[PDB]
């Protein structure tokens, strides 16, 4: 089981994150101060990978730079990173084909689609995979699942459907439905060919999406053979199941532990909130994995890094974080928010479930209720927003502003509202 | 000094770091052992001949490790001990190389007024000595422990986790004529399984078991004779940080009802750093092992901590390999193996 | 407060005994111990005082005689014959008829039974968990094709959908609103429904104003649908069906199972 | 009557002041037992929600129902076997799980009422006025008392208040809710809870359903939230003529901590919760349930799991006992607010003669 190699899918679902991405990309972005690929890298390290494949395309140069700046271009680790080149905004089949053309792998390999923050021990899983393989020859890949956050009523965009087994644990089907936004479709049709061979069936829809696969030496060959495939979850595995190769099976696995793949804004927010709570245990800010971070856990659910300055007479809430180099005057009524490293503040910020990213300058007076500020996007005087608002790159917001729900804010110096150059929704200036 | 040469010069530094940060390593003793091994590795392959520089490098190494993890101290302590060992030897050496007595072992005013050899082998031997000490503390605590337990006395034991404390208990129980009954609190967040294991072990030997809820101590304390702990970290003004859950309230109760408090201790487990605020040293815990499902977490606020700090106002004895010592006195003990210079590295 | 209704009919589904003029469905000696002996035992165990057996057009006094002679009984059992029976309706038409006699909560138990289960625990479950309706499903015969499918839950243990395989479209279908509230819904193959039914106080209103049920399965459990439209007036606690699984070898009789029951009984 | 004795768990060398088991799963019940009582017993056996105050109310309701269902027989008079029936019911209750002082008081009142109306008055007219009067009593000695408690709290509790509590005392919940939505103020309310029960959790849930900022707490570290905390109420159950509180869980510890750190501890009560019986330690009269409540790995209540725990007799001697009701102290709970408005628990029975 020694000597392992992996393929990682960063750069996948931009424009899904609509207000951002113009100069700096998608996967490079921070959670609470800390970038997202870092966790993936940590996971990989824990697993014990010796050869690392990674895909860069849109805003790729910056990604590459950041990779170089990370501590893995040095040969002290068992693994090295190499970049695969590809055209602007693409599907996952082309990349697979490219990889096959190159041709390196000998045995078992991993594909990590999307952006996954997992605290799960995986050696046991690997062992199980091995054992299962040792059972029978015509066997391919492993897939992971988990019990959802209570009831799926707030998680609207993801309606993942799974039909499984008890004895050998085997899936076939997948399905999606919108529902409370626009009430339309009410029908799903199921495979009737093979049922009594398995006997035992467990159907579940309230499972967390992750999109991970432990793969054997068959997948690229299969891709070469059938070039009509576009994505792995939606078409490929299902196709394979549906009498494509006779006798070829896959694997299902369950873990109750916290692991969420990100795709939307509200989901991201929820993830952040979860992190703020001590839901994650192999991942907390006091442990400081980067060796340059100096955050520590404190009372009343607040995070803090070394050297934070504030002015007198204060009022603080719950599940918050304050980074290093934050120079704050009198004010801050903080409830449920992230503020990144180094943030100078004039006076007073009424905080009700808000968000602030890397390096922000906020002027005089702001009433903020559940909204996010991105990198370098400076806040002038008088900022008033409502629910679910999202602000992009380099937004030099000036004097006097009023905005309500769902109003997306641009990043480029192309399609959306609130412009980066002087005054946003009080004047039309820019490109 | 950064990690630039310390990667190819010595092999498993990165692994050690990983173990520290991501908690792959289990047991304070084990951590200490690992540190010792690292030190050995540093010594064996690398050459210096220059001593003060080497010492400084070692200090830096220790410092960095300490800064990597703000609640695991064993690693730091071992390093400090080693430094101390080196320093005295160096001082001795200097006097021979060049070629006054104190009222006691160490003076006070010498800090204000102005004051090749087989050294490598000696250093090697030091590490071995340390290892041996770590191995057989219990063979030195054994005949200091069986000096304070009697007959018909109820014994409370919160946080029973270590192989040391268990062994101590076993040694006492061997003399089965000495009558003692064991109350064991489960320890809500993490200690539960460990507590159960301890209970099982007691049962194995034939030791009378009583399983306790943490809310119910006020109802038991007036009947409790003597209380023993098995702490992780020992401190300056007398207090301790114990291996997780239900110790503060217990201690308060003891203070109120006036109850004797034993603590199994080791000088290498003892830290010379002073704890000044609750706002830093107390280490918090995971809500993952409280309540499944995360949609109720939007409005409510769950508060939980793993390892807890004790004020010295309560505990009274520290049964070591050397002897049982007073909390408002243990600083001297620490200083008989540590310094005021090796503090803020 | 405590009453039970005992269903009786005629052997329409059985093959090779039942077509004889003097032998009934209730009185069938198949495996030494009688078919209504077990039912009577169950009833006795259940502490139920007043129990009334519903009888078909065929056999009016034979069942009475059975109740009286041969058998321990020691209870005031009453055998009543309503007139509205056509069979082309097994017991729904009987149920509709007998409703002002129901003072409390009633239990439905057919004459054709094979039982081995602990029976108190069903009743207790019905009583406790604040539930209107509860039914039972038991394992397929384990001793050495197209079948039947049911819906289950495992944490509370609930039922939603119960449709078989005789009269349906070729592909399997699921409703949208019938998942977005109550997310997790598991479907099982092996289970055989024993047709044991429990009923709460508020059920009598529906059978006198608007009937739809066929073979006591149609308009009983599936009209729990308080989604999409809301167009059938509900009686208030929400309309909710329940189910529980058991291990022991005892089930329904409908086809070639009588001969297997014979094999089973001697153990 | 049914089945008694023949049960698991040892006599216990430590603590045996009261018996420990009973009737849970019903078989061979007598042909006169009212189902409401049975159902209540079934509930209490594995109860989460109720404690002290609502239990009594429930009992009262049940009694009223029974009265409504009861008519004067042709042979036996109105006062002939009613008392016997009552006694039987009480004995059943005792067998199920020991009871409260309020309940006893209620029973006494019922007995008095039985004596008061002479067996010669019209039977239909008798119970007509009886059920009215019982209702009136309920209104006065519970609902009115609750109202009075609320009003007491109102004058005392400051502009913007942080309130920390333990338990499931319905009065306190009501008060909290009142403060939230009716009179309207900032309320940082913190609740603590133990291993076996989830009372605190339930209370938190309820508060959330009304929209309040709550902190959920456990034993292992209380201090971490105090070291700020300004005003505190405890889980009231029963007061004795000493000046103590026979109450739920490690409330005593909390009270002690409060005493140590700045502030007094305070309690609201009903002017019929008081006894005239007395005791002084958590050994005197213990309230017990089965050591089965702590075998499962926590999280929820009905789970059914496989691991390690499940040894009460299997291994070489293993006793896993606990307590529900313990002794709260005297010098610390200075505050008492009742149907007679004000007073100290130092004044332990200054309303018991006034009644």
């Amino acid at each position: 089981e020694d000597r392992l190699q992996a393929v990682v899918l960063t750069d996948s679902y931009e424009t899904r994150f609509m207000p951002l991405t113009a100069v700096k990309p998608r996967c490079l972005l921070p959670l609470a101060n800390v970038p997202l690929i870092e966790y993936t890298l940590e996971f990989l390290a824990k697993a014990g990978v010796h050869e690392v494949f990674l895909i860069c395309s849109s805003h790729a140069n910056q990604i590459n730079d950041y990779i170089e700046n990370s501590k893995w271009n040095l040969p002290w680790s068992p693994f090295k990173i190499t970049t695969i080149m590809s055209p602007e905004a693409r599907c996952t089949g082309d990349v697979m084909r490219d990889l096959d053309n190159r041709g390196i792998i000998t045995g078992d390999f991993i594909l990590v689609s999307g952006d996954v923050l997992t605290n799960i021990d995986f050696s046991k899983m690997l062992e199980f995979h091995k054992k299962m393989h040792l059972q029978d020859k015509d066997h391919i890949s492993t897939m992971c699942l988990s019990k959802a956050s209570t009831y799926p009523k707030t998680r609207t965009i993801e309606p993942a459907a799974f039909v499984l087994d008890k004895s050998t644990s085997r899936c076939i089907y997948y399905q999606d439905l919108p529902l409370p936004s626009s009430r339309e479709k009410t029908s799903i049709q199921i495979d009737p060919e093979l049922l009594d061979n398995v006997d035992e069936f467990v159907i579940r829809n309230d499972l967390i999406d992750c999109r991970i696969d432990i793969c054997t030496s068959h997948v690229p060959l299969i891709f070469q053979e059938n070039f009509d495939y576009q994505s792995l979850r939606t078409d490929f595995v299902k196709g394979v199941i549906s009498s494509d190769i006779l006798g070829k099976h896959i694997y299902a696995y369950l873990t109750d532990e916290y692991a969420v793949r990100v795709e939307s804004w509200q989901t991201y927010d929820t993830i952040s909130q979860d992190f703020l709570g001590r839901w994650c245990y192999p991942l907390v800010l006091d442990s400081n994995i980067q060796d340059d971070q100096t955050y520590s856990y404190e009372s009343r659910h607040i995070y803090k890094e070394k050297d934070v300055v504030l002015a007198q007479s204060c009022k603080i809430g719950k599940c918050t974080a304050i980074g290093s180099g934050t120079k704050i005057g009198e004010g801050t009524k903080i409830e449920n928010s992230v503020i990144g490293r180094n943030c100078q503040i004039g006076e007073n910020i009424r905080i009700k479930n808000s968000f602030i990213w890397d390096d922000c300058i906020i002027g005089n007076n702001s009433i903020i209720d559940h909204s996010l500020i991105a990198s370098n996007a400076t806040l002038g005087s008088n900022v008033r927003l409502n629910d679910g608002c999202i602000i992009g790159f380099n937004v030099k917001i000036d004097d006097n502003m009023d905005l309500d729900r769902n109003t997306k804010i641009s990043a480029s110096p192309q399609d959306l509202d609130d412009q980066t150059l002087a005054v946003s929704i009080v004047g039309d200036k820019g490109v | 000094h950064p990690n630039a040469a310390t990667s190819d010069v010595n092999v498993t530094i990165d692994t050690f770091v990983a173990k520290l940060k991501r908690r792959q390593v289990q047991g304070s003793y084990a951590i200490a052992l690992e540190t010792l091994q690292l030190l050995m590795r540093f010594i064996s392959a690398a050459r210096w001949n220059h001593v003060n520089d080497l010492i400084e490098q070692i200090r830096d190494l220790g410092n960095s490790l300490e800064k990597a993890h703000p609640t695991a101290f064993s690693c730091g302590n071992v390093i400090r001990r080693i430094l101390a060992v080196l320093r005295d030897e160096v001082e001795e050496d200097t006097m021979s190389t060049t070629v006054v007595a104190e009222p006691l072992i160490s003076s006070m005013f010498n800090l204000l007024q102005k004051p090749k050899t087989d050294y490598r082998q000696v250093a090697i031997q030091g590490i071995k000595d340390l290892i041996d000490e770590i191995k057989n503390i219990d063979e030195g605590i054994q005949q200091i422990a069986i000096d304070l337990i009697h007959d018909h006395e109820i014994l409370l034991t919160p946080t029973p986790d270590s192989k040391t404390v268990l062994k101590f208990l076993i040694t006492a129980r061997e003399r089965s004529n000495r009558t003692f009954t064991v109350l064991v609190t489960e320890g809500f967040p993490n200690n539960t399984k460990n507590a159960h294991e301890f209970a099982k072990k007691l049962a194995q030997h034939n030791i009378e078991t009583l399983v306790v809820p943490d809310s119910a101590v006020f109802a038991l304390m007036s009947r409790v004779g003597k209380v023993i702990i098995g702490t992780k970290a020992v401190f300056v003004n007398g207090g301790t940080i114990s291996s997780n859950s239900g110790v503060s309230s217990v201690c308060e109760c003891a203070r109120e009802f006036r109850t004797p408090v034993f603590a199994v201790a080791g000088l290498y487990k003892l830290s010379p750093l002073y704890p000044f605020d609750v706002e830093k040293f107390v280490e918090f815990g995971g809500s993952q092992r409280i309540l499944p499902r995360m949609d109720p977490r939007k409005r409510l606020d769950t508060v939980n901590q793993i390892t807890d700090y004790v004020p010295p106002e309560n505990i009274d004895i520290y049964i070591t390999n050397v002897g049982g010592f007073n909390p408002s006195f243990i600083y001297r003990i620490a200083w008989d193996n540590y310094k005021q210079i090796d503090v803020h590295l | 407060s405590i009453q039970a209704f005992v269903f009786c009919g005629k052997g329409s589904n059985l093959a090779p005994m039942q077509h004889s003029t003097r032998l009934p469905k209730a009185l069938l000696p198949i495996g030494n111990r009688p078919m209504i002996e077990y039912v009577l035992d169950w009833c006795d165990q259940a502490d139920f005082k007043e129990i009334s057996v519903v009888a078909p057009v065929d056999e009016i006094e034979l069942i009475e005689s059975g109740l009286t002679s041969f058998l321990n009984s020691n209870h005031s059992h009453h055998l009543q014959d309503p007139k509205k029976i056509n069979f082309i309706s097994t017991g729904e038409s009987l149920q509709k008829e007998l409703l002002p006699r129901i003072n409390g909560d009633f239990v439905i138990l057919p004459c054709d039974f094979v039982t081995d289960i602990p029976p108190q625990v069903l009743v207790d479950q019905f009583r406790n968990r604040d539930d209107n309706n509860l039914a039972m499903t038991i394992y397929y015969k384990n001793s050495l094709k197209q079948q039947q499918f049911f819906t289950v839950y495992s944490e509370i243990l609930l039922d939603v959908y119960s449709q078989r395989d005789v009269t349906k479209t070729k592909y399997l279908q699921i409703r949208s609103h019938l998942l977005w509230n109550y997310p997790n819904l598991t479907v099982s193959t092996k289970l055989l429904n024993s047709f044991i039914y429990f009923c709460s106080f508020e059920l009598c209103q529906l059978l006198k104003l608007g009937p739809q049920s066929m073979s006591r399965q149609a308009s009983f459990k599936d009209p729990f649908t308080g989604n999409q439209q809301q167009q059938n007036p509900p009686t208030t606690i929400f309309i909710l069906p329940n189910e529980t699984l058991f291990i022991r070898a005892n089930n329904l009789n409908a086809y070639m199972d009588a001969n297997r029951f014979v094999l089973k009984i001697k153990s | 009557p049914g089945i008694s004795s023949v049960i698991p768990t040892v006599l216990e060398q430590s603590f045996d002041n009261s018996s420990l088991i009973s009737v849970k799963e019903l078989l061979l019940n007598k042909d006169l037992i009212h189902p409401s009582i049975l159902l209540l017993t079934s509930h209490l056996a594995h109860y989460k929600i109720v404690g002290s105050i609502p239990r009594c109310i429930a009992m009262l309701e049940v009694f009223q129902i029974v009265i409504k269902d009861y008519q004067t027989p042709k042979g036996t008079t109105l006062s002939r076997n009613l008392t016997s029936y009552l006694s039987h019911q009480i004995d059943l209750l005792k067998k199920a799980r020991p009871l409260s002082v309020t309940m006893g008081n209620a029973i006494r009142w019922l007995k008095q009422e039985i004596s008061l109306i002479d067996p010669s008055t019209p039977d239909k007219a008798a119970k007509k006025d009886l059920c009215e009067k019982i209702g009136q009593f309920a209104k006065e000695k519970i609902e009115l008392a609750d109202q009075l408690i609320i009003d007491n709290a109102s004058t005392q509790i400051e502009e913007s208040t942080t309130i920390v509590t333990y338990g499931s005392s319905k009065v306190l919940t009501e008060l909290l809710l009142h403060n939230a939505i009716s009179l309207k103020k900032n309320i940082k309310v913190i609740v603590v809870d133990s291993r076996p029960l989830f009372e605190g959790r339930k209370m938190a849930e309820t508060l959330r359903n009304a929209g309040v900022n709550v902190m959920y707490a456990l034993i292992t570290s209380l201090d971490t939230i105090f070291n700020d905390v300004d005003y505190v109420f405890l889980g009231a159950h029963s007061i004795l003529s000493n000046g103590f509180l026979y109450s739920r869980a490690g409330t005593a510890m909390l009270a002690m901590s409060a005493k140590r750190r700045n502030i007094p501890v305070l309690v609201c009560c009903e002017s019929l919760k008081f006894s005239q019986r007395v005791q002084l330690d958590s050994v005197t009269f213990n309230e017990l349930a089965d050591p089965n409540d702590l075998v499962n790995i926590d999280y929820e209540n009905p789970v059914e799991r496989r691991g390690n725990k499940g040894a009460l007799l299997n291994q070489f001697i293993k006793e896993r006992k606990f307590e529900k009701k313990k002794l709260a102290m005297e010098n610390k709970p200075k505050g008492n607010k009742i149907g007679g408005k004000k007073g100290s628990e130092g004044e332990s029975k200054d309303a018991s003669n006034e009644e």
